[PDB]
């Protein structure tokens, strides 16, 4: 029921991909959240000025 | 504590003295077979697996098994 | 039978984790791509300018 | 896909009709071949026509360099049509397969006989020749795409895990790319978002760098035999001179747009020979188009600029990301509500796991304050 | 509530592991032992620290079922098996190797002789195989 | 790895586990099986082979 | 096309034998699968009861099958050199000599390397048979 | 999706192990298998004795003596060889009849 974890493990470990740590991808992703309102509200102006200049 | 080289594991606290000191104990809804509880001995009343057979019990029974391979031979020797 | 599965096993969270960070990564720029678009249209005090001018007035 | 009866039966009547029909193949792909390479000895680059080394920095070990090795002929139209390269092509897989498959014969002389039988029930490595209807080269197509579906996603994971485990990407824009490359196919991937990744993994790995195992996946990825496999610049010099006649042909069609004019079953054929369109997806000539415009645009505008096509390697992991299939999820979601460990119940619980679910139970803060008291007190006792 | 494990942790203290980040902390500060959130995590210290979870009857608020067209994906292949038929067949697999292992065992320790014995009451003494036959013109 | 498990207090807490059961009926017949050696191999009737240095082991490997 | 290289192919029914299956696996499951049965390289478990139980069992039957299968091979070769060189000789005495035989064997065993050495040793004088007794 | 380790079955999966991925280990495995039984495949009957029983030797029926009996035996029956021939007893049949009236 969560078939795309299961696929990427497999394969990982069918091609020699034995290790179950990804520091470098955690890295990349670890920081990922949900924006607040006040987050999006500025992108938002932001996206309007770049859009208006 | 320890048997041999068998420790008993042991919880850690996740409450802090401050929230810890606000619980209420109530023994009551507590399960007969741990009562007065006790770090040290927490299977003090836990019940036996079968009723009457004491660890000295097997321990005899063990020491009887032995001396029974050790014995027989003695008492019905049988020929090559 | 013992290998393979096992390390399977202890890829699984790291995987769910990444995903579950990259679905949210997708809902972000989503939400972040939308912007209100206000439209100007023309002002009717010139239509009524141009009324008045065709009046002769 | 697996052998049967029926495609034994079919194989086996079309046998010597497919023989005919192939030999007719090899002269014709023999003239193309002969008009191509005069045209490739004559006009090609100095470096294309000696064949400059291009030597690894870790190993020293030769292989074609992607912009040395490889050459556009812009101006091959005027010998060579669209339709002669495709048939060439096709004819070189078919020649492949087949010439693995007299290699084995001649090896083994008339022991080959059964693993023949074996072949001929399976549509897999057999030519394109041995179907003499539109039923049968459906199924032979259907084949083909299955193995490929098997193949691909291995190549991918190969690529994707070797680069996230050993590196990361430089910037923001790079991150994006590489995150949306390997996308499945249910979702539609910007050519423009997804470039960028051709130059990070070219200062990762090009294609004068894959490795041998990469390179197998890849091979059979592309319906390319692999047994006996043996040095990685055979099959690599297989996956160079295919790519080479698929990029003079997609110039050739970009500068003409050909594809515009190309009908509707040619124009699946050539998304095909460029793995972009299954044929069990049963597309409609607007995804056909939609998909070749979206690789013409991955191609960039430096390939028709200077002939230059972006890192092969990003440029197959795109190509083959059309045949990564979402995850398979079949049942009903009621399923969930049932349980997997009825079986134990029997068991019930010993006195270790009678405590553990006491003290990490719901009464489990009252089970710790009582026994830090407790602790407390023998300790303070104690001092 | 039952007696069924959990999601297997290795014998791993998740607050320290070098994946740690990959599990939910819950509001005590423990790390799940899984990738969902569990509310009553522990931390056992024997020589080693390990974390446990315990299942408990617990509410949560259901979503409503979806429509099978918006999770199911039909891109089943022939060569495809999926968890569960694997941990069907590889039960029965090792429920017969099992079987046969314990009959192999009470053999060749409870009634296999040794070969070569003194007495030559048990086992055998050895034997010449592949000897000629019908071959007057090798002698 | 020796991470957790149950563990008996003292002696009379065997009993309260099957697996601790069959360990200290082992650990009885074990330390039981001792004393017997004693009382056999010690006993007054015990007597050696007359034929002892006939044969011994010592000439064989040697 | 003979046989298939896919597990897929199944050769039974997916209820086959189930409930003595799921027996089997609840037999595995209750010991092995929890969180503080952590192993070293699949060889060594964390659950104590584990080695509690596999140990004496083990050492068990090893120590039947030597004491009836390897240990009898010196004990028959000690009874046959010292009473005669040959197994009907052995075969002449009662069963109560033959046991006296191999408890003394049993008792050499036990001394080994630390213990008198008259037990194969022949003191000078003594009126005991000698090696050339059935030469 | 298809991964050999769970969609193969055991043979398969132990050619391609043994093929793709350990090819060379295999390799040396069966050279050293081969120079095992071509060099250290044989033993005396001496060394059976010296070393070859688990309490030592029983001379006292000598099963070496009765093993090569039976080889010969089971020989000489089944390929039909006169052992009576002169090549075997290095004299004539007459000589031989000579001999066994002499002693
Ligand atoms: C009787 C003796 C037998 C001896 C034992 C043999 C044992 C079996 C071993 C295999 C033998 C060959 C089998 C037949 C193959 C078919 C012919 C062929 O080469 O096809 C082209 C094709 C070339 O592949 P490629 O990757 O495209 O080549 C890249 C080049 O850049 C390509 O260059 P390009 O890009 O410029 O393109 C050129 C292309 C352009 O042309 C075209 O595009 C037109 C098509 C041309 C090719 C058509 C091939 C058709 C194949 C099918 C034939 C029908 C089969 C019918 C079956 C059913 C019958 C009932 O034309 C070519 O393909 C020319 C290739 C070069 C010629 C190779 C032949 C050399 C040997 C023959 C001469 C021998 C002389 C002996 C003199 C003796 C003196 C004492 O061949 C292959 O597919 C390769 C073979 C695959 C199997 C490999 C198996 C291992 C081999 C190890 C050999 C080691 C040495 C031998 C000892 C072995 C000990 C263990
Ligand atoms: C008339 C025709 C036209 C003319 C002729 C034309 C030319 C024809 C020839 C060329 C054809 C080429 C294409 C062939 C394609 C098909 C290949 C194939 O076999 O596919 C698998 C094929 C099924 O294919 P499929 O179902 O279509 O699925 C294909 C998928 O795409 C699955 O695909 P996949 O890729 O996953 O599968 C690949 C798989 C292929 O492999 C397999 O799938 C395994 C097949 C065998 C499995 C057997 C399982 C059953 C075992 C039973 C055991 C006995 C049971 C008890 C019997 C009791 C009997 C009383 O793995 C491999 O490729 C591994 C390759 C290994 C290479 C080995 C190289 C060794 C080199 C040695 C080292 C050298 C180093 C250098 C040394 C240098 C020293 C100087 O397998 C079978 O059909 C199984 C047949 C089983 C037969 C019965 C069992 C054996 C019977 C033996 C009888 C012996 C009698 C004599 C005894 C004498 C005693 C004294
Ligand atoms: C639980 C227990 C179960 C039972 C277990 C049984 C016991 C097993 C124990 C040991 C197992 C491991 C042994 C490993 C040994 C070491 C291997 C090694 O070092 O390999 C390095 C290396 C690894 O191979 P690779 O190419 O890198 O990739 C291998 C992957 O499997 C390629 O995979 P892929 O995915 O990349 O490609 C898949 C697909 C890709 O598709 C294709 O490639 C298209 C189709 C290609 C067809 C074949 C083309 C061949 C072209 C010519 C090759 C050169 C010939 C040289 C001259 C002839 C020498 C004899 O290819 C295939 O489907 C290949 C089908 C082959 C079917 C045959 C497999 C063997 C089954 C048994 C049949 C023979 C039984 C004999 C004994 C019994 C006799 C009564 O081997 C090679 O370079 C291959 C050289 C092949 C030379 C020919 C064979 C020499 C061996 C003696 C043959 C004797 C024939 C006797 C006939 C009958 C006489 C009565
Ligand atoms: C049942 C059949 C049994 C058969 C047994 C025979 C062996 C197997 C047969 C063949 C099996 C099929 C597969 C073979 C391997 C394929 C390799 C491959 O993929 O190559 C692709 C490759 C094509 O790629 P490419 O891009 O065109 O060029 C490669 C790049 O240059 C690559 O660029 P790169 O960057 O890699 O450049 C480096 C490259 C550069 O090399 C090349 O690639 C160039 C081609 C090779 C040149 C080799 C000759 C070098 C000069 C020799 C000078 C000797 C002087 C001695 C004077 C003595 C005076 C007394 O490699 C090297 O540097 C290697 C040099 C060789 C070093 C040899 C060291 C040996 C040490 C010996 C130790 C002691 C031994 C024991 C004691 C002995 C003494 C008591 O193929 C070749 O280049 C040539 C392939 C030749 C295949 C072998 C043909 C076999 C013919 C057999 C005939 C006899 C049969 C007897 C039968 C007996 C009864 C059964
Ligand atoms: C119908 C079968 C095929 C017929 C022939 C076909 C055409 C020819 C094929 C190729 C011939 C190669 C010739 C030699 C090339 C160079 C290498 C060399 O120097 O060779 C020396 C020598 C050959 O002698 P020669 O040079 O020809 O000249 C004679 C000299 O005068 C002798 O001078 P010497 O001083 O060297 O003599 C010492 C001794 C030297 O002999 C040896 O050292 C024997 C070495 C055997 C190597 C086996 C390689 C494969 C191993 C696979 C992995 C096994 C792992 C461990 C498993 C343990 C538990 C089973 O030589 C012999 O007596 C040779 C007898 C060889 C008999 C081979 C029988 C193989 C049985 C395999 C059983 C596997 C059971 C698996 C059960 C699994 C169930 C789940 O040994 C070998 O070549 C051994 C390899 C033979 C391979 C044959 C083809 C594959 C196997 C087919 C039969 C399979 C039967 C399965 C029965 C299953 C029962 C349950
Ligand atoms: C890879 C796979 C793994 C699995 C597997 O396959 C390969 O592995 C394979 C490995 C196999 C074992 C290998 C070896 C033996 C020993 C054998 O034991 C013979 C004992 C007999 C030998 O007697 C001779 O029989 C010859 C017959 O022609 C005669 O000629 C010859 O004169 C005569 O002496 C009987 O011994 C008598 O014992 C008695 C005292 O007790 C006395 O009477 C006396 O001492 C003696 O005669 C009994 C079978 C067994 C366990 C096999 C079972 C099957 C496997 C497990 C296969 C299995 C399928
Ligand atoms: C190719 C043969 C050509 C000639 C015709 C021979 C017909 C003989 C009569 C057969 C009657 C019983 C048939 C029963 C069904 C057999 C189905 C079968 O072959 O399945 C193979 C099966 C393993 O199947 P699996 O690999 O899991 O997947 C199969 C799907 N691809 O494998 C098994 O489970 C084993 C089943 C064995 C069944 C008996 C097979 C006997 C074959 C004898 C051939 C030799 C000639 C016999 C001539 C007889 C004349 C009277």
């Amino acid at each position: 029921w969560c078939p795309e974890v299961r696929d990427r493990a497999e394969l990982e470990v069918d091609i020699t991909g034995w290790q179950w740590w990804s520091p470098l991808e955690e890295r990349r992703l670890l920081p990922v959240r949900l924006r607040s309102v006040n987050e999006v509200r500025e992108i938002m102006s932001k996206t309007q000025a770049k859009k208006s200049a | 504590y320890n048997m041999l080289v068998f420790r008993d594991p042991k919880r850690r606290p996740q409450l802090s003295e401050e929230e810890r000191a606000k619980v209420v104990v109530n023994q009551a809804e507590w399960p007969e077979e741990f009562k007065d509880f006790d770090p040290d001995d927490p299977y003090k009343n836990s019940p036996e697996i079968i009723k009457g057979m004491s660890s000295w019990n097997l321990f005899l029974w063990g020491v009887e098994c032995a001396f029974i391979y050790q014995f027989y031979e003695l008492v019905f020797p049988k020929s090559i | 039978d013992i290998m393979v599965p096992s390390f399977v096993y202890n890829k699984l969270p790291v995987i769910h984790f990444l995903q579950e960070k990259r679905a949210e990564q997708k809902l972000r720029r989503v939400l972040d791509e939308t912007y209100t678009e206000w439209t100007e249209e023309l002002d009717q005090a010139h239509v009524t300018d141009a009324i008045t001018r065709s009046l002769n007035i | 896909m697996q052998g049967s009866w029926s495609v034994l039966k079919k194989n086996c009547s079309n046998f010597f009709p497919g023989l005919l029909a192939f030999a007719q193949q090899t002269q014709e792909a023999y003239g193309i071949w002969l008009r191509i390479y005069n045209r490739q000895q004559k006009y090609g680059p100095t470096d294309f026509v000696e064949q400059s080394e291009t030597f690894s920095p870790d190993y020293h070990k030769r292989f074609h360099s992607q912009d040395k090795n490889m050459w556009v002929d812009k101006e091959l139209c005027t010998e060579v049509s669209q339709k002669e390269v495709a048939r060439l092509m096709t004819y070189k897989l078919d020649m492949w397969r087949m010439a693995h498959c007299a290699g084995a014969l001649l090896a083994t002389g008339g022991y080959a006989i059964p693993f023949g039988l074996f072949w001929l029930a399976n549509d897999t490595w057999v030519p394109s020749s041995f179907n003499l209807t539109g039923e049968e080269l459906r199924a032979w197509r259907e084949a083909q795409d299955l193995y490929r579906y098997r193949s691909a996603p291995s190549y991918l994971t190969d690529t994707k895990w070797h680069f996230d485990f050993h590196a990361y990407p430089w910037n923001e824009t790079q991150e994006r790319a590489w995150d949306d490359l390997f996308e499945k196919n249910d979702v539609r991937r910007d050519p423009k978002v997804v470039r960028p990744a051709a130059e990070m993994y070219d200062g990762f790995i090009k294609f004068e760098l894959i490795r041998r195992k990469s390179l197998r996946h890849l091979c059979r990825s592309m319906n390319i035999p692999t047994f006996p496999m043996l040095a990685r610049l055979c099959n690599g010099t297989r996956v160079r001179d295919y790519w080479n006649l698929a990029w003079c042909e997609d110039y050739m069609v970009i500068t003409q747009r050909l594809h515009e004019s190309m009908t509707d079953e040619e124009l699946y054929d050539y998304a095909w020979r460029r793995y972009l369109a299954p044929y069990d997806k049963n597309l409609n000539r607007e995804q056909l188009m939609e998909r070749v415009e979206d690789y013409f645009e991955f191609l960039g505008p430096d390939f028709v600029a200077h002939g230059k096509a972006p890192n092969l390697v990003i440029l197959t992991n795109y190509v083959l990301g059309y045949y990564n299939d979402p995850a398979y999820l079949e049942g009903d979601i009621s399923e969930l509500d049932k349980n997997d460990y009825d079986h134990l119940a029997s068991w019930g619980k010993d006195a270790f796991l009678r405590r553990l679910e006491f003290e990490n139970g719901p009464l489990r803060d009252q089970v710790e304050a009582h026994t830090q008291r407790l602790l407390a007190e023998r300790a303070a006792i104690a001092k | 509530v039952g007696n069924g494990p959990t999601f297997s942790t290795g014998g791993e203290c998740m607050n320290t592991c070098d994946i740690q980040n990959a599990f939910p902390m819950n509001d005590r500060g423990v790390r799940s032992s899984s990738p969902f959130q569990e509310p009553n995590t522990a931390i056992y210290d024997s020589y080693l620290a390990w974390t446990y979870f315990q299942p408990m009857d617990v509410h949560i608020e259901k979503l409503p079922a979806p429509e099978a067209k918006y999770y199911q994906r039909h891109t089943k292949k022939p060569w495809d098996v999926s968890s569960t038929e694997l941990t069907e067949i590889q039960s029965r697999k090792k429920y017969f190797q099992t079987l046969g292992y314990l009959v192999a065992f009470i053999y060749l320790y409870f009634l296999m002789p040794k070969e070569k014995s003194f007495s030559g009451l048990s086992g055998p003494d050895g034997h010449w195989i592949m000897l000629p036959k019908g071959r007057p013109e090798l002698f | 790895m020796l991470l957790g498990g149950f563990v008996p207090r003292r002696f009379s807490q065997f009993n309260r586990d099957p697996c601790w059961m069959f360990f200290i009926f082992s650990v009885g017949f074990w330390l039981g099986e001792y004393p017997a050696m004693m009382i056999k191999y010690n006993a007054r009737d015990l007597v050696y082979d007359p034929h002892r240095y006939v044969w011994s082991h010592h000439d064989d490997h040697h | 096309v003979l046989f298939s290289t896919y597990r897929s192919s199944r050769l039974v029914s997916k209820e086959f034998l189930h409930g003595p299956v799921m027996r089997f696996r609840a037999l595995g499951e209750y010991y092995f699968q929890r969180a503080w049965n952590g192993t070293l390289n699949w060889a060594l478990p964390g659950e104590y009861r584990l080695y509690a139980v596999m140990i004496p069992f083990i050492y068990f039957y090893h120590r039947w099958h030597n004491d009836h299968t390897l240990d009898r091979d010196h004990v028959e070769k000690a009874m046959i050199m010292r009473w005669g060189g040959t197994l009907e000789d052995v075969r002449k005495l009662s069963a109560k000599d033959q046991l006296r035989v191999r408890c003394f064997t049993d008792i050499e065993k036990l001394y080994s390397a630390y213990g008198p050495k008259d037990t194969y040793l022949q003191p000078p004088g003594d009126t005991l048979p000698g090696k050339d007794f059935y030469r | 999706v298809y991964t050999r380790w769970k969609c193969d079955r055991l043979p398969v999966f132990q050619l391609k192990l043994f093929t793709q991925e350990y090819p060379m280990h295999a390799a040396v495995g069966i050279f050293t298998i081969i120079f095992l039984w071509k060099h250290m495949s044989h033993c005396s009957e001496e060394t059976e004795r010296k070393y070859g029983w688990w309490a030592g030797y029983p001379y006292w029926r000598d099963p070496i003596a009765r093993r090569n009996e039976t080889k010969y035996k089971q020989m000489i029956i089944n390929n039909d060889v006169d052992i009576t021939h002169p090549k075997w007893t290095g004299c004539s049949v007459e000589q031989l009849e000579e001999l066994s009236r002499v002693v």
